[PDB]
């Protein structure tokens, strides 16, 4: 009933963006909220109905206009200094506050385009102990070293995507938690029969989508454009 | 003005019951209570609106005190797909709707023969780095700087740039239990 488009969203500072979110509940009223780990939800901007709006307790750097029923576009300005977060659109009847939320926005802001690193990946193969300990067979992916937090990690076995057995970190983690300035890893485990891991025509791979820069970015350096990419590492079945 | 939830983190096995708790300041007109996950949007699960209601809503109880200011959430016979960030939501008659912080529950999957053990896997283009898996641990099971870095189901991994690190190393002063199978 909601969509809020796109999924991540990356600019350098000074750039304004506009967050979409479009609704198509027939509600009059429309939200837009900020979340931050030490927060849970903050108030941006509600509008009861269309053409009001009326600003939340963190609406400065903000702008939000509604011309229409189904439409509520945020805009984040230069105003805003400490624009990263998470955007949630909501929607609700006139008279309640029984909300339906969008799917949500990543947007991260950055002093400088320079600051973007895709991920590097590994996949580390299933111990020999743990195949005689439990005829299982745990492989391990990590996803490292890169900068926005915005990716997508899957498991692909003989070029068929699998769920089954996965366990992937919900988020990103800091490497550097303790400290503002940080890159992010993210890490997986698949679990598999050891019998599966020891067919040697068994092929294992972990993928990652990174959302970095666009095309209509610009880029300098010697190192490759840290354009959103997918970074692949695999590990072959093992007959020991 | 202000909502305050508690726990602000809950642990627990699954089939375990719990309850978790919104406290206010001041009286509301109603009180939602929303479960998110991560990178997704809050799902509504109830609105209460009565002094002293109930609400049952298959294995989740809802409950707001008579005086307005109060509300439980209870869940029965938790499963690993309650996993998430419980938040609590109102207003009164100011009108200003307010968030709570939330509850971040995780409920650990059963394991009814656990075999806790560490292993240490290398990678598969051998830079030869390697990591530790810790797996296999019961949910009674918890899980020294921003180098040795830690992964949290029932499984836990650990990684480090270090030449010195050791899987012994990052898997202990931590809580492996008595009998962990941990091998060279």
């Amino acid at each position: 009933g909601i969509t809020q488009s796109p999924k991540y969203l990356f600019r350098k500072e000074g750039q304004n963006v506009t967050l979409s979110c479009e609704q198509n509940l027939n509600h009059d009223a429309m939200y837009w909220y900020r979340q931050d780990p030490g927060q849970g939800l903050r108030l941006i901007y509600y509008s009861q109905i269309v053409n009001d709006f009326q600003k939340g307790d963190i609406a400065e750097g903000y702008s939000v206009s509604r011309e229409k029923k189904e439409s509520f576009p945020l805009t984040v300005t230069s105003a805003q200094k400490n624009p990263t977060a998470f955007y949630l659109c909501a929607s609700s009847s006139r008279s309640s506050y029984e909300q339906y939320f969008g799917p949500g926005t990543r947007l991260t802001v950055t002093e400088d385009l320079k600051n973007v690193f895709p991920p590097e990946v590994a996949v580390f193969e299933p111990s020999e102990a743990e195949i005689s300990h439990t005829q299982k067979a745990t492989l391990v992916c990590l996803a490292t070293g890169f900068y926005p937090d915005h990716v997508e990690l899957s498991w692909w076995v003989n070029g068929k995507e699998v769920h089954s057995g996965v366990s992937t970190d919900p988020q990103p983690l800091k490497e550097q938690p303790a400290l503002n300035d940080s890159r992010y890893s993210l890490s997986s485990r698949l679990r598999v029969s050891a019998t599966f891991w020891q067919n040697p025509r068994n092929h294992f791979r972990c993928q990652v989508q990174f959302y970095g820069l666009s095309e209509n970015d610009e880029w300098t350096q010697d190192r490759a454009k840290p354009v959103t990419q997918i970074v692949s590492a695999e590990a072959w079945g093992r007959a020991d | 003005q202000l909502l305050e939830q508690s726990p602000q983190f809950l642990s627990i096995q699954e089939g375990e019951n719990l309850t978790v708790y919104c406290n206010s300041s001041s009286v509301f007109s109603s009180l939602q209570w929303y479960r998110q996950e991560p990178g997704e949007g809050p799902v509504l699960l109830v609105t209460v609106v009565t002094g002293g209601e109930v609400k049952k809503l298959k294995r989740l109880t809802f409950q707001f005190g008579d005086a307005r200011k109060d509300s439980s959430l209870h869940i029965t016979a938790a499963q690993p797909g309650d996993t998430g960030l419980y938040l609590c939501a109102g207003a009164g008659s100011q009108g200003n709707l307010i968030f709570g912080k939330g509850t971040k529950l995780s409920v650990k999957p059963n394991i009814q023969n656990p075999d806790p053990a560490v292993y240490q896997l290398r990678d598969s283009k051998s830079s030869d780095k390697s990591v530790c898996l810790f797996t296999d641990f019961d949910s009674q099971t918890n899980v020294k700087d921003s180098d040795v870095y830690i992964t949290d189901s029932n499984s836990a991994v650990a990684w480090s740039n270090k030449s010195d690190f050791a899987c012994a190393n990052a898997f202990n002063n931590s809580i492996i239990p008595e009998d962990t199978f941990f091998p060279s």
